[PDB]
């Protein structure tokens, strides 16, 4: 249910256009209607609402899940002389020089 | 020149029946309800 | 859009396979059976576009 | 402007378009979901009624072409006509876009 | 055990010498009838207006031709449809109550109705109905026409085509608009 | 068999010579009109405030005009909209109870209105509407205007 | 939708169906009369005369 609700909240829907073609005769207004946009900060995933009664009482994602930015893959992580670090490991290409790279 | 079959059409009168779906109900149906109690 | 349909339906498909043409662009579109939802009548019968 | 004032250049251009008005409709999320209508129905109504959705194909005259689905040329032309579209409630009722947008 | 005023029926007794046929007409059809009967382009039938004939569940016409009464006055909220009652005689046990029949409610009489064949009206790439028509100067044309209702094996046209004209039924091939041709009967 | 105090009916006797039209209206639009009418710029008319004049299910105008009636005080929690009735004459029985219909009841007559066309009105960096005007000494300047309603093709 | 009574609504009672273009953003026009064209880009590594 949390998965279906989060797939329903941050959709980037094609929300059309005012005065889009084909236009009625005498149209002079054009604007690209931005509908919902997909959410960006922690306070906007924090306010995804899951179920809400008609009386007004709701369940947001505050009261269900602890939300915050973390790693995509927590498996591989590196160190460097005690101080924590990370890095990319570059491999040279085919038919290329090491000094130019 | 080509010789093709050609009609000569004129005015006439029509009736214009329209098709509409539906069900058939019974004319006089009586569900036998008991009105009194017992086995 | 008649002439644009004629291009996309009869000229475009034998011309994009010839020796030398790598990318094309038609100025128009083919026919596509548009269905224009009237929201008053789509309101009348308790229906959605879904 | 600093290149147009420069006597060593000539007719510098943006090769792009400048900022223009675009209508951001804000879906009142909690009020829409409290009145009963699920949010996937709101997103389907918006995307199909303005964004010219793509349903399936159809053949004609020996060629498979496509079927589109969009609102009228008279019900999306100005912000007064974004209120003609109604979205179904969770019990058969009809809820306008004036309530939550 | 059977109780008083029971909601569940013990047995069902129905007789069918006539059979009511409940037929639902959409309200926009009744509204365009009310718009067209007021203008002179569709005259009321009159003495023959009540007769309806029903199409059975196998596409075969029912042999008897009953009559209708009380086109209803309350539409329903969902589909916007006026139900219309029709009474049919039933000597044998042919119709059964609960089938899914169609019915041919006839209304209106056209007093100037032009009526072209199936093989004379073909569709072009637009989707519009087109016919090939020979002028009085004995050369061919094309006229865009609209075709409402099939009567048997012939369309009827509303606008675009006038009476006393000629259309090509057979021999449509190797004829293009703008060429000379000669009219032979077939 | 037909019992006393039956829940479901047997027939429906109904008359329809003055019909009633239950017109809905979402309460945000009614509150916005109450705000625009309490703010003194648009004047509610008296001569044509009670004309309703529905147009039928296929966009055809109804030839008779009728009286507007009360506005119901409670909104309903399933759709959020008041219901306004109307009393329409029906002499020829040409409209049935239950059809879907659109009413054109007016909400306010604006006296001495100015209409800037769609070409001259744009938006600045913040979202507030502007229009370039020419002074009396023949020199343009920016000015910020409040345009929010499109009537015809003029704000 | 259709009820068990047999009353239905079709797509003609909601929408009006007809053929049109699949996008209307580009509409070329040639020398006063209505027209349409296909633009052609040469593939790389090929010639212009033979194409």
């Amino acid at each position: 249910d949390v998965s279906s609700a989060i797939q329903a909240q941050n959709v980037q829907i094609s929300s059309g256009q005012l005065g889009g073609l084909p236009a009625v005769k005498g149209q002079q207004l054009n604007a690209t209607i931005i509908g919902k946009t997909r959410l960006q900060t922690a306070e906007q995933f924090e306010n995804i609402l899951l179920k809400v009664n008609p009386d007004g009482s709701q369940v947001r994602l505050k009261d269900v899940a602890d939300v915050g930015l973390g790693g995509q893959d927590y498996s591989i992580n590196a160190q460097f002389n005690g101080s924590p670090a990370s890095g990319i490991a570059i491999k040279l290409a085919t038919g290329a020089n090491a000094l130019d790279t | 020149t080509p010789e093709v079959g050609i009609v000569t059409l004129e005015a006439q009168t029509v009736t214009l029946n329209t098709e509409l779906p539906g069900r058939t109900n019974a004319f006089r149906i009586a569900e036998v309800r008991p009105q009194v109690n017992g086995i | 859009e008649d002439l644009s349909n004629y291009i996309v339906s009869n000229i475009q498909d034998p011309l994009s396979r010839t020796k030398g043409v790598g990318d094309f662009q038609v100025f128009g579109s083919q026919y596509s059976m548009r269905i224009w939802l009237d929201p008053a009548k789509l309101n009348s019968y308790q229906l959605t576009p879904g | 402007m600093l290149a147009a004032q420069n006597p060593a250049l000539q007719r510098v251009r943006p090769n792009g378009m400048s900022d223009e008005p675009q209508y951001k409709l804000e879906i009142d999320d909690e009020k829409a979901s409290a009145l009963g209508v699920s949010l996937a129905d709101i997103n389907s109504t918006v995307s199909i009624a303005w964004g010219s959705s793509y349903v399936n194909d159809f053949i004609d005259r020996g060629r498979v072409k496509r079927v589109y689905l969009q609102g009228r040329p008279d019900a999306r032309m100005n912000p007064d006509d974004l209120s003609k579209w109604y979205v179904r409630n969770d019990k058969g009722e009809m809820v306008p876009f004036n309530a939550f947008a | 055990l059977v109780t008083n005023g029971q909601a569940n029926a013990m047995a069902t007794v129905q007789q069918l010498d006539p059979i009511y046929v409940d037929v639902t007409q959409p309200s926009t059809a009744l509204l365009r009838l009310r718009r067209e009967l007021a203008s002179g382009q569709l005259e009321r039938a009159g003495d023959n207006a009540a007769k309806v004939s029903l199409k059975l569940e196998d596409g075969s016409q029912y042999p008897l031709e009953g009559r209708l009464e009380f086109s209803e006055v309350s539409v329903d909220e969902g589909t916007g449809s006026v139900t219309i009652r029709a009474v049919f005689p039933n000597p044998n046990n042919e119709l059964l109550p609960g089938m899914f029949v169609h019915a041919q409610l006839q209304e209106g009489v056209k007093q100037k109705a032009i009526l072209a064949p199936q093989q004379g009206v073909t569709r072009d790439l637009k989707g519009q109905a087109t016919a090939l028509v020979v002028n009085a100067q004995n050369k061919v044309e094309l006229r865009v026409i609209k075709a409402d209702r099939v009567i048997g094996d012939k369309w009827l046209v509303t606008e675009g085509l006038n009476a006393g004209d000629k259309i090509i039924t057979e021999g449509l091939q190797f004829v293009q608009p703008g060429v000379e041709v000669k009219t032979v009967p077939a």
